[PDB]
């Protein structure tokens, strides 16, 4: 989920001014399972930093 | 003279003036505009708003209870307090209370807000809401009632050790409040503190429930301008809990302590701060009295986390982020097994885990945390 | 001695506060807040200001900016931006590298009024090609419609129109109403233009008015206080008039429509209006520094003051989302009937000039 008001961009084709080689947000998004995932190893990883 | 300008300004309005007062009212109106135009949250203290703000306190003139603070120069609610009549009604952070009994509340001190805010709890008072979300903007009254809740208690959940912890304003006792219910239930092996919403508290308590997880400890630091005047907090070595895991909660409508203790724990790598960035309400003001009969209300330190930044502007920002929604939910009965198969109320519950991701996503990063301790033996 | 309260108080902005300011940035910033808070229109002006302001056409394209996007609603045909065919939706893309697309302030302020002989290669684009183009658009001081004499179709009513108080409105209305003379009603519309020379506003009035007392600025000064009375050569004593206000039309624009009110020579057809009844000019205090602060309040002949209390039109009336025009009616070079539909506010101040000449008969 999100919450927005306006579009991030000021218009669509406006303002904005190899896909495959690394992951990226907007595919992310689509897949709330992935995003748990990488949650979780996040969490690995801030456990494993505790233990400095 | 570099004092100059100043009388030499004030001296042409006396002579073209279009009002008709004296070089007093010329003073007032002149320090107060300073005060306004410096930072946001000062203002000025006249003999009678001194004399009136000096003595006076009662529980029942609280009033509605919510907490207010500053956008960018646009007033602003941070959050409402849980459980107060405003809490009920539709008042969300984020708005902007444009007026308050139909006054115009544009460019006029906080304090005075406070204040207005104040009086007899069955008194009906309207203010004027303006919700980004929608194009009108709205208006709604709401009496006066005022609530003392200790927002401190332990919930239990179903399926799994781990403990709901809510604390939604730090009142006196916080501290021993959580520490009484977590030693209720020695068992759990987990805590999912839940600051959400929480729009601040005072200092002796947030610094107290952090030191009550963290053994060295460098919790916060109110440093201000004067370096001889700086001061450093530092926990105790006692820590009754230094190894459970944790998961705290933050939205925008937490500022002040529950990012003090959120942001504590997020430096010293004791926590996982889940949710998305705190409005980031990171300085603190003292009433100095400055000359006869009169006083000021500005700014003198701000508070700065362990890895000197500053929660004034920048916030904290959870290291995992999710806004609010209901949790997906399974929706197809695929056929696993087919013919021929081989053989062989007062807790908090899988619904209120649900309705609402912030709370899934706090107890999964606790799961991982536990597995993560097991590897280890 | 007086200066004790502000002493007092800027010695513990100077030890307490957590930024530790100069003493010279703080009284910038106390006197800076002495005018915000002493009346809402006074500003302080240092002396970066002070030579902006002592050194004139716009680009002239209604820069809407809906939406966050510079969409153009119309372009003024006094600018070559009319000239080059300047569309809806064309937008300033950035001059040097500021996104003014972001928030257009610079631009608008100072480089379209100041130095009008800019270079006019600013990133030129449309709506249809957001990549950079060349339209050969050129700028240079422009002339405004001050005043606009439409006339009207069929009837002998002229339709004046004044968007801004200019020195020069009295003379091209002097001319537009010498223009089919023949004409017997006059219709002003005051709708928008905020302000200007209150001079030309008296000028305007004496046009009219006769004899009686136009305008006063009596303000608080004993002294100065000039009034301001009309003179026996108002060639047009007797010709009907109805001005159309509107909340955009103050200073200049309701001095005239309070004093023709106030003589019972003209019908005010439209709703409140802004009330910016005051006079402000820029004062020198200092080799290199100006302050702007309230002189003297506008009282009209009957003494009323122009405050935001503004004016009450007699015949309230607003612009209307739907005239009538489509009730089942049925069983370019003037103003002809599409426009004077368009708005019911020309259409009731057209209504109300006609009743005017039938009255003006059974008494001829």
């Amino acid at each position: 989920p999100e919450n927005e008001n306006k579009f991030s961009l000021k218009e669509a084709d406006l303002k904005h001014h190899e896909e495959e080689k690394e992951v990226t947000p907007k595919m992310i998004n689509d897949d709330i399972q992935l995003k748990t995932a990488i949650d979780s190893l996040k969490t690995w990883s801030i456990v494993d930093e505790k233990m400095d | 003279h570099m004092f100059s300008r100043f009388s030499n300004v004030v001296s042409e309005i006396e002579k073209k003036y279009v009002d008709k007062i004296s070089i007093s009212e010329i003073m007032t109106k002149a320090i107060e505009g300073l005060l306004s135009n410096l930072d946001a949250h000062s203002a000025y203290l006249n003999e009678k708003k001194f004399k009136e703000f000096q003595a006076q306190t009662e529980g029942e003139f609280g009033g509605l209870g919510i907490t207010v603070g500053m956008r960018d120069g646009v007033l602003t609610v941070i959050a409402p307090l849980e459980g107060t009549p405003a809490y009920k009604a539709g008042v969300k952070s984020g708005d902007n209370i444009l007026k308050i009994n139909n006054e115009s509340t544009l460019s006029m001190s906080i304090d005075d807000a406070i204040n207005l805010m104040r009086g007899k709890p069955k008194t009906p008072i309207q203010i004027t809401i303006v919700r980004k979300n929608e194009p009108k903007p709205l208006v709604f009254n709401i009496i006066r009632d005022i609530i003392k809740l200790p927002s401190v208690y332990v919930k239990k959940i179903k399926e799994t050790p781990y403990l709901y912890v809510r604390v939604s304003g730090f009142d006196k006792n916080v501290t021993k409040s959580v520490l009484e219910g977590l030693k209720a239930n020695p068992k759990a092996k987990g805590i999912v503190l839940d600051l959400r919403g929480n729009p601040g508290g005072l200092l002796n308590q947030a610094v107290g429930l952090s030191n009550l997880f963290i053994k060295e400890g460098v919790l916060v630091s109110q440093k201000g301008k004067n370096k001889e005047e700086s001061l450093e907090y530092k926990a105790n070595g006692r820590a009754p809990y230094t190894n459970l895991p944790i998961a705290v909660l933050v939205n925008g409508g937490s500022a002040s302590a529950s990012e003090i203790v959120a942001g504590a724990l997020q430096d010293h790598k004791r926590a996982v701060i889940i949710g998305e960035k705190t409005f980031g309400k990171g300085s603190v003001q003292m009433l100095l009295p400055v000359n006869k009969d009169e006083a000021i209300k500005i700014t003198t330190a701000r508070y700065y986390l362990p890895s000197g930044r500053t929660i004034q502007a920048k916030g904290i920002t959870p290291d995992i982020v999710i806004y609010p929604g209901k949790v997906p939910e399974n929706e197809n009965k695929f056929s696993l097994k087919e013919a021929d198969l081989k053989h062989h109320e007062k807790e908090v519950t899988p619904k209120m885990i649900n309705d609402d991701i912030q709370l899934k996503t706090a107890i999964d990063s606790l799961k991982t945390w536990s597995i993560v301790d097991e590897k280890m033996d």
